[PDB]
């Protein structure tokens, strides 16, 4: 639902109404029934709400970075002469409310309306298309009265007590609203930790089979509890039949039991469920006792005498200077490591000094909003500020804003403020600018097939083997290996497959592998995808926003167009790399690369830097030449030690990178072959965005890899 | 003042002891006002029956496990706090509950005084082991609302009782909600839902009903002072 | 906008122009902070769009020289010695010496008390340095900030971007039927509102004459007298009320320079750019959800947030080909009622209220007979009306425009009023809409801390205090340490403090927190003002213990606590809330970005004549652009019927736009889109 | 080519087009776009686009 | 005191440091 | 095993998806239909060949889309791509 | 722990202001009644106010009257201060005559029979030599705050200007209840209620109109179904 204007809206249906006000009798002909609209005549009040019943309506807010950034509502009629937008779609549209606007467009046509009802639909979109992860989910003062009730406070009025002397066991209730009326009373807390007994809630799997296993807990089976009361409110939220979960519900703690909703349950419990969860978490929130004040801002005790040693330190590093001992610009590096770890220091002053109950750690450590180097700001220090140059200044602002800077402290802060904001509009054009270049340059990827029967893939490796024995797993799993399917047959150290080929990758079957030793698979990927002009939906895989195999049809190439260039807005590697990467030019790294696999001839100098190759099987040496401004990447010899610098008489492979920087695409292709360029450009763009907190399935930049290499050129016609 | 009609009260009824209640439109904003008051009223005004203290036979100073029987003695406690029970009598009353031999024993293997009555026979109580015998005093009161155990504590004689919650309130979870209803051209009308679960001493009818009357006496205390005026 | 604005205007200090630079020659350098800027422009007052760092503001005390650069003054220091004499450098003169801070420890005869104080020197070096090198000293701890940016209170605690804001969002503010000076101030206010000339300022001294609403009399001690004539709901420009009252009365002695009467945002010679607003700093239901604000409907029953706003609407009558427009009450085919509300002229009668779409100015114009479409010549035969052969051209009100006519002007060719060759007549209608606080609107205060309008509760519904005196404003509480204006919390703080009064324990001498307080200060009224200078003013020490002592209400019950908290009630329950909330005084300003502008919609109307698309703007009641990027999203989403009929019967389709109004009005369904215009001129344009 | 046009150096992309004397073949989003067609996307393509709905044979007796 | 030049309403100053030089 | 569905989310969308091959299908499908109901709506007066009319009940009102999905929904239509 | 009959007892601060005590009530039971009641009286509570005003020498609010200090926004803004009180529930009109010098107050207005003025102190205008002021105020009876009726939907002509009528008789209305949580079997609620009125009514009148409404709106649930 949206709300809309009652103004707004009888402008908007205009002809809708005046057809229902000629229809009704309470016009004579059609164009008094326009008169009657534009004189505002009592009657077409209630005429209007008829007009707009089930008819959905589109609200845009520009900037339209991704396809969430239009959506369809119902249109309620609301007084006033503001819209009235939902709190969970607030993360989509990035839309705060300082005095933003947005637009409202009206389809007429049925098929029109059929596409905004059911692929416009707010609630047929929970999850994000870009990284499946969902965004209408509570985000601030929603997961902070989540996080408020379902907390353990081990000193809490009404907490459980074991039967000791002549009093038996205190603190165990018969039922749960048993506990609301103690708490209603002023006897238990919310809170506080008890024993419930419990009769329409499914106890976690561990204890379900315990207690029953050989059939499913049934509603009205009973089962003793160790939570609070406010834990048993937050799990009547989510549907009947989904495991009691007795956490503290942080953000990612709420994001995990989403994410599990929508892969397992339908649309519609989803949505019901969240807005559960909006409401119970306003509700909680206004009551949590959240409140910043000048008392709750606590300074660090050893405040002062933190300052001082490190202003020791600087003052001998600074009479160091005087004797000339120390270059210019090697004090200026001092001074910054000096500062640096003064400014570490008080942050970790502050993180023990601060109890739990202050609101402005509840608020940080919930996952609502707001890092500890803000709070760090705030009550010990700014720290060292850049000027307008970019190095930092030699002398840090020691003061914080609960103390109040002084003149110069202010004056030398504002130069990296201003700075700050004014590169933003720059760097912002750039990332509209690559942005619409990637949407021209794979508008036309649409899925046209269902399967291209290509056994082609790609290897994914899905865990790494430490040397004792444990598996652990690859931080690439997320963005590499779900939501793939499968174009070869997981086999293990046995002769029994774990996953059939053409399986889409969900949640336990990945752990399936994970559980069964096997630690790399063959996917299907867009880029083998061996179709004439589109992609087939079984090399595509998983939709990240439906949760299910992509429909054919869908502008999938438009859709990771957006994903890439929506989170274009941070950067610092950086942007230029993401446009040196998908512009293919000749980088700045300029890293050289094996030609050909044998030996290493590192015949190094200090004028220059030159190193040959013996080919491991005929050929003849190929000679480099290199300026030794460079240095050589740690390359996993042979000798399975990864950390082994390139010295004369390593056995490194073909296509290998020498010296540390961003090898040349161009050259790789000639070496390795178009596939592994592929792979190269997928995870070289992959690390910038990863390095930054942003999740992007490889996926989408596969699709535009694919569109990289579609062409080859003509040697003999 | 100025005159407000047409509030109309439906009920929808989700189980034999569990009704939601719709009020429906009131003026902007009395739904808020009454809805708290009518929730309170409901859970703290209603005349009732429970158990204020046992006592069971063996259990003296350990608290802790009664023999013959698979269930402790806090969860006896536990299913002995869900009987429902409603007395005409409002001093309090000792019933008695004695079963020997191995078996399930029941609310309807009680034996009821004359003027209580047990409205639970199936219930169960406790599971008696092979060649098991269970002998329990009960003590049940008349009151309202709900009254923690601790404060039952002078109700126990020095002999092995242990005094328990008590559940006064014949209701047992109620809850409600404002939404928004339009009557003729303006949507900030009114509309409140009361959600109640009671036990089946009483249907949800007649506890709002009774919740009504109380509330009526409730301000009539403060509407028999003047007798001023005031739309309906 | 406001008299603050119009200050702000005048020393405005921009870099684009003849003869300085383009806007797409403008790197980053040009734009940030420079350290010569100290104590001359402003690092603070700036634009946040396409013109940041293009455009500043002079500082407070800055002047220019002859040759056209910037001095500043400073404080000579002779020999580690602060001198009263004061003199004026550019910047290269300050780049040739050493300056110290402006809030260095000082004896009293003039020698610093440390031997290493702050220092600033040339290429912007902040270090500290011997107290016998140190040539000159800043003259006020402001000296480096604008007019607009000394009148944020404990601005030394706000970051740089919520303060620039802050004091950009100043010169947004409305002015409001009734104003009120800020309970904490800085000092600011009264030169800035004396200096910004919207305010009525004694010349010479004398006695008060004659005091009307119209004018003020002063007589003169030499004998002499001098009438001020008041500004009475003058459009002030950009549509606000520029409104002067009297301040002074009958017979009341009053010194030259003196404030005898005040304009719009003055409260007794003090820029009053808002109202002191009881806040509560708590989230509350979801309806504050990140920066929207909950509003008190008292201040919509008490006016405390309503403004009077005018527009200015104009039309002539020429001389056409087939005769002249002529302004008359004779409209052809209205009835006598929708005249009812013009004179016999067939203007507006003064005092009228006029909703969207009523007439104001009567004009009618000859089209020839030869310019009549097929129907419409079938039309007027089959209503006998003949001798019609004029239309109507009237000036109607525009959409979202309804209030008053407070006053019409004419000017007549006829009469000597010279106007542009072709016209005969012209008509200029002022009217005046008092516009209360709605939902949408957007607030702000001087911290940055900016929101819109998301509820207003029944006054029932607001938590309400110990004694029943509802908070007026909801703050949501996790829009407070992101953004690190803490400035705003402090000034709760004090704003409460200002409220209540104080009474500093006397017995056993002064405390050790109120030491460097003024003695004036140890004592407090209630509704008490003070000041709080830029990088000066209260320390948190003194705030905390001036929370401690706050004086008790009218029954003697002390309302909040020494942390700064009080228990509030939930309106709506009834419970009281379980936690103690901030609760105090905060100043609020009503900047100018109302629904009642912004909010717009069309279903048909105007179309460019050469693309044959909707027009743009809401003046023009033009249509939303579908932009490139929507239709990205559009084809993300694989709706094609929706983006093909976004961009062919919903725009620039001539035939299939008509036919889909049609099919709208009969009850039929949507027809099958055309071929666009612009494509059409796209490929006449390639020819 | 008038895809192309629409995305960048304008007058360099007409005037080889012009020389090379191509013809477009309008179909593409760009172009339906551009032209007023439905994009072949979506439910724009013909899988889904040319589609007969009948109801089933049951009927009420009015 | 703040401001006590023109005839203000007294706005009392939290002001350590004296005003050499006027606006 | 959900709440009953309100408003615009009637007939549940998941429930939709089945008699569907996918979501763009199902577009095409309810437009069409509702095509037919508005021609009934709009022939019924006159002349014959009509579409066919509600193969549900309707309600009152209810635009013609509704009435098509919730055909769709029972199970009432037949395909052809 | 049976029912005793709960009993409300009125202590009077001063004219204006008075404090009621109800007990015993159930524990919990305070503060929802103490809300009920207030928030019935601040919204509910039927008065007097005046609806709309007409001076001879001007035709909107935005002008000046020759001789007057204040202009007619600042008059209409003085005159939203008016207490009155009516008696005949229809619109009723009172008049103002005052030739200067001097000061016109509320006490200057002559009210027809049935309204009352209670505050004849408040200050309205200063009048110099020159000033004259005369003006007509129509006085209608409601409750609640209704906004200035437009005169596009009114049938009232150019000269007449129309005002924001609050017609909320009450004050200032609080609450605090005391709790015996003396482990024991008597737990009660006392409750507090504290009701200031603008001295139009009393504040007993004012509960007793909102003790009428609730009862009324309280029997809703009394009826079967």
């Amino acid at each position: 639902q949206c709300g809309l204007p009652k103004l707004m809206a009888l402008e908007l249906f205009k002809p809708f109404v005046m057809k229902r006000l000629v229809d009704l009798n309470h016009a004579q002909n059609i164009k008094s029934a326009k008169r009657m609209v534009e004189r505002q005549r009592p009657q077409v009040w209630d005429v209007l709400e008829e007009v707009i019943a089930e008819h959905p309506v589109l609200l845009n807010r520009a900037p339209t970075l991704h396809r969430l950034g239009i959506q369809a509502f119902e249109p309620m009629l609301v007084e006033g002469k503001a819209i009235q937008l939902h709190p969970l779609v607030c993360e989509a549209f990035n839309a705060d409310f300082d005095g933003d606007q947005m637009a409202v467009h009206l389809p007429l046509s049925a098929e029109a309306q059929a596409e905004a009802r059911i692929l416009m639909l707010s609630s047929n979109n929970i999850l994000s298309p870009a990284s499946g992860r969902p965004l209408a989910m509570p985000r601030l003062d929603m997961v902070t009265g989540l996080y408020y009730l379902t907390t353990e406070v081990p000193g809490d009025t009404g907490e459980y007590q074991p039967a000791s002397g002549d009093h038996p066991e205190t603190g165990v209730y018969s039922s749960p609203a048993e506990a609301i009326m103690a708490a209603d009373r002023g006897v238990l807390s919310v809170r506080a930790k008890i024993k419930v007994r419990l009769t329409q809630l499914r106890p976690p799997v561990e204890i379900e089979a315990e207690l029953f296993g050989h059939s499913g807990w049934q509603p009205g089976d009973a089962w003793m509890a160790e939570t609070t009361l406010g834990r048993v409110m937050f799990n009547e939220l989510l549907p009947l039949g989904y495991p009691f979960v007795n956490k503290q519900m942080h953000k990612k703690v709420q994001a995990a039991i989403i994410n599990d909703l929508a892969e397992r349950y339908p649309m519609i419990v989803v949505a019901q469920t969240v807005d559960k969860l909006k409401d119970a978490g306003f509700y909680w929130a206004t009551r949590s006792g959240v409140t910043v004040s000048m008392a709750d801002v606590l300074v660090p005790p050893r405040k002062k005498e933190i300052l001082d040693h490190y202003e020791e330190r600087a003052d001998k590093v600074e009479k160091q200077f005087q004797r000339g001992a120390l270059n210019h610009d090697e004090r200026n590096e001092a001074l910054v490591e000096i500062w640096k770890e003064a400014t570490d220091e008080v942050g970790q002053a502050l993180r023990e000094h601060y109890p739990d109950d202050n609101p402005i750690i509840t608020i940080v450590d919930s996952g609502a909003t707001g890092n500890f180097t803000q709070t760090r700001t705030l009550a010990g220090m700014k720290g060292l500020v850049t000027n307008p140059k970019g190095e930092f200044i030699p002398r840090p602002v020691k003061s914080s804003f609960r103390e109040g800077l002084t003149v110069l402290e202010y004056f030398i802060n504002t130069h990296g403020a201003r700075k700050g904001l004014a590169d933003t509009a720059l760097r912002t054009a750039d990332s509209g600018y690559l942005t619409r270049r990637l949407v021209d340059v794979s508008q036309d990827v649409i899925v046209r097939e269902h399967d291209c029967q290509t056994e082609r893939g790609i290897v994914v490796e899905l865990a790494e083997r430490a040397p004792d024995g444990t598996l652990i797993r690859d931080p690439y799993i997320e963005t590499s290996a779900y939501a793939r399917t499968l174009g070869t047959d997981a086999v293990d150290e046995a002769g029994n497959v774990i996953v059939e080929r053409g399986q889409d990758l969900g949640d336990p079957e990945i752990d399936a592998l994970l559980a069964a030793g096997i630690t790399q698979v063959k996917v299907r990927s867009v880029l083998t995808c061996a179709t004439s002009t589109g992609v087939c939906a079984t090399c595509y895989g998983r939709s990240m926003a439906t949760g299910k195999l992509v429909d054919i049809g869908e502008a999938v190439g438009i859709v990771a167009a957006q994903s890439i260039g929506e989170p274009g807005t941070q950067l610092t590697g950086g942007l230029p790399r993401v446009q040196e990467l998908f512009e293919a030019r000749v980088p700045r790294g300029k890293a050289p690369i094996a030609d050909v696999t044998g030996r290493v001839r590192l015949e190094d100098g200090e004028r220059f830097y030159k190193i040959t190759i013996v080919p491991d099987d005929g050929g003849e040496e190929v000679v480099y030449d290199k300026i030794s401004k460079r240095q050589r990447l740690r390359v996993f010899k042979h000798e399975d030690g990864s950390e082994r610098v390139l010295s004369d008489g390593d056995h490194v492979e073909v296509g290998q990178q020498l010296m540390e920087g961003s090898a040349d695409p161009h050259e790789v292709l000639r070496v390795q072959g178009p596939r592994e360029v592929q792979i190269h450009l997928v995870r070289e763009v992959q690390e910038v965005y990863r390095a930054q907190g942003v999740s992007i399935h490889d996926k989408h930049i596969e699709v535009i890899v694919r569109q990289m290499l579609r062409r080859v050129t003509i040697i003999d016609s | 003042m100025l005159i407000s009609q047409r509030p109309t009260l439906s009920e929808d009824v989700l189980t034999d002891n569990r009704s939601q209640f719709v009020i429906e439109p009131l003026e902007p904003g009395f739904g808020y006002t009454l809805g708290n008051s009518l929730r309170r009223t409901l859970l703290s005004s209603i005349p009732g029956a429970a158990v204020t203290s046992i006592r069971i036979d063996g259990v003296l100073h350990e608290f802790t496990t009664v023999p013959g029987v698979k269930e402790d003695v806090t969860e006896i406690i536990l299913n002995l706090k869900s009987l429902v029970v409603s007395s005409e009598e409002d001093e309090p009353v000792t019933m008695y509950l004695r079963k020997q031999g191995p078996g399930e024993v029941t609310a309807g293997d009680i034996v009821p005084p004359a003027g209580v009555t047990v409205h639970n026979p199936g219930m169960h109580i406790a599971t008696l082991n092979d060649k098991g015998k269970l002998e329990v005093e009960l003590v049940v009161e008349r009151g309202r609302g709900y009254v923690p155990a601790v404060q039952n504590r002078a109700s126990g004689a020095e002999i092995g009782r242990i005094p328990v919650d008590s559940i006064y309130s014949p209701v047992l979870k109620v809850t409600y909600k404002v939404d928004a209803t339009r009557v003729e051209q303006r949507t900030d009308f009114d509309k409140l839902i009361l959600d109640v679960e009671t036990k089946n001493s009483i249907s949800p009818r007649d506890a709002l009903a009774s919740a009504g009357k109380t509330l009526v006496e409730l301000f009539g205390l403060a509407r028999e002072l003047n007798v001023e005026a005031e739309g309906i | 906008n406001n008299p603050l604005s119009g200050l702000t205007h005048k020393r405005r200090l921009s870099a684009l122009g003849p003869g300085g630079l383009s806007r797409e020659r403008a790197g980053l350098e040009v734009r940030d902070v420079h350290p010569s800027h100290y104590g001359r422009m402003c690092p603070i007052e700036t634009p946040e769009g396409p013109n940041i760092g293009l455009i500043g503001s002079l500082s407070v005390y800055a002047r220019v020289n002859p040759f056209g650069f910037i001095e500043t003054p400073y404080r000579k220091v002779v020999d580690g010695v602060v001198s009263d004499e004061i003199v004026y450098l550019t910047a290269d003169e300050e780049d040739r010496h050493v300056v110290a801070q402006a809030n260095s420890p000082i004896d009293a005869d003039g020698r610093f008390v440390e031997p290493r104080v702050l220092v600033r020197r040339k290429a912007g070096e902040v270090e500290y340095v011997p107290s016998s090198e140190v040539d000159y000293m800043d003259v006020s701890p402001r000296q480096m900030v604008s007019v607009a940016t000394a009148m944020i209170p404990f601005l030394e605690h706000d970051d740089a971007n919520r303060a620039l804001m802050g004091a950009n969002m100043q010169r947004q503010a409305v002015p409001l039927v009734r104003s009120e000076a800020p309970l904490v101030g800085t000092g600011m206010e009264l030169r800035a509102a004396i200096d910004a000339g919207d305010v009525v300022v004694a010349e010479e001294s004398g006695v008060i004459e004659e005091v009307s609403a119209d004018y003020i009399t002063v007589m003169h001690d030499n004998g002499t007298r001098r009438t001020y004539r008041m500004r009475k709901f003058a459009r002030s420009n950009h549509g606000t009320c520029a409104n002067q009252c009297p301040i002074v009365d009958a017979g009341d002695r009053v010194e030259a320079g003196q404030v005898i009467a005040d304009g719009p945002c003055t409260d007794d010679g003090e820029m009053a750019l808002g109202k002191n607003l009881l806040v509560a700093i708590m989230p509350w239901e979801g309806h504050n959800y990140e920066d929207a604000i909950i509003l008190s409907n008292r201040l919509v029953e008490e006016d405390v947030l309503t403004s009077i706003h005018i527009e200015e609407h104009e039309i002539d009558a020429r001389d056409t080909k087939l005769g002249a427009e002529e302004i008359t009450r004779d409209i052809p085919n209205i009835s006598d009622e929708v005249l009812a509300d013009l004179d016999e002229r067939g203007i507006v009668r003064i005092g009228a209220e006029v909703r969207d779409g009523d007439i104001l100015v009567g004009k009618v114009t000859p089209k020839g007979e030869t310019e009549l479409t097929p129907e419409e010549r079938l039309l007027r035969a089959i209503f006998g009306e003949k001798a019609r052969e004029v239309r109507d051209t009237s000036l109607k009100v525009p959409h979202g425009e309804s209030g008053k006519v407070i006053g019409i002007r004419v000017f007549s060719r006829e009469d000597e009023d010279e106007l542009p060759a072709g016209v005969n007549e012209l008509v200029r209608v002022y009217v005046a809409q008092k516009r209360k606080i709605s939902d949408g609107d957007k607030l702000a205060g001087r911290h940055g801390n900016k929101g819109v309008i998301g509820k207003i509760l029944p006054v029932e519904d607001m938590p309400f205090l110990a004694d029943g005196t509802p908070v007026d404003i909801i703050l949501n509480t996790h829009g407070v340490p992101r953004r690190m204006n803490i400035g705003q919390i402090l000034e709760t703080h004090l704003g409460w403090c200002a409220h209540s009064g104080w009474k500093v324990d006397a017995a056993k001498g002064v405390p050790d927190w109120a030491a460097r307080l003024p003695d004036e200060l140890l004592e407090a009224q209630p509704n008490a003002i003070v000041s709080t200078p830029v990088f000066d003013g209260a320390q948190e020490a003194e705030l905390q213990g001036l929370l401690s002592c706050t004086l008790p209400n009218r029954d003697g019950d002390v309302l909040v606590d020494a942390d700064g908290k009080a228990m509030l009630f939930d309106g709506r329950s009834g419970e009281p809330f379980p936690y103690p909330v901030t609760v105090g005084y905060m100043y609020i300003m009503k900047l100018h970005h109302l629904v009642d502008d912004k909010i717009h919609a069309r279903s048909t109307g105007p179309y460019s004549m050469i693309t044959q698309q909707p027009l743009g703007g809401k003046a023009q009641f033009g249509g939303q652009r579908f932009g490139e990027m929507e239709c990205w999203a559009m084809q993300a989403y694989g709706a094609a019927y929706t983006l093909q009929e976004l961009l062919t019967i919903k725009s620039d389709d001539t035939v299939g736009r008509v036919k889909v109004y049609e099919a709208i009005v009969k009850g039929e369904n949507i027809p099958e889109p055309g071929i666009p215009e612009s494509f059409k001129v796209l490929l006449k344009e390639l020819q | 080519w008038l895809s192309a046009a629409s995305f960048q150096e304008t007058t360099r992309v007409l005037t080889d087009a012009a020389i090379n004397c191509r013809s477009d073949k309008l179909n593409g989003l760009k172009e339906n776009v551009i032209i007023g067609k439905l994009i072949p996307a979506g439910t724009g393509i013909n899988r889904y686009r040319n589609i007969a709905v009948q109801p089933t044979e049951e009927a009420r007796a009015a | 005191s703040n401001n006590s030049v023109p005839g203000a309403p007294n706005r009392v100053s939290f002001a350590k440091l004296r005003e050499p030089l006027e606006v | 095993g959900y709440d009953t569905p309100l408003g615009i989310t009637n007939p549940p969308i998941d429930e939709l998806l089945d008699r569907v091959s996918s979501k763009y299908a199902l577009v095409i499908y309810a437009a069409k239909r509702a095509r037919q109901i508005n021609d009934y709506y709009n022939q019924l007066g006159e002349g014959i060949l009509e579409y066919v009319g509600p193969l549900v009940e309707p309600g009152l009102q209810e635009k013609p889309l509704s009435i098509a999905l919730r055909e769709i929904h029972a199970d009432l239509l037949e395909h052809t791509e």
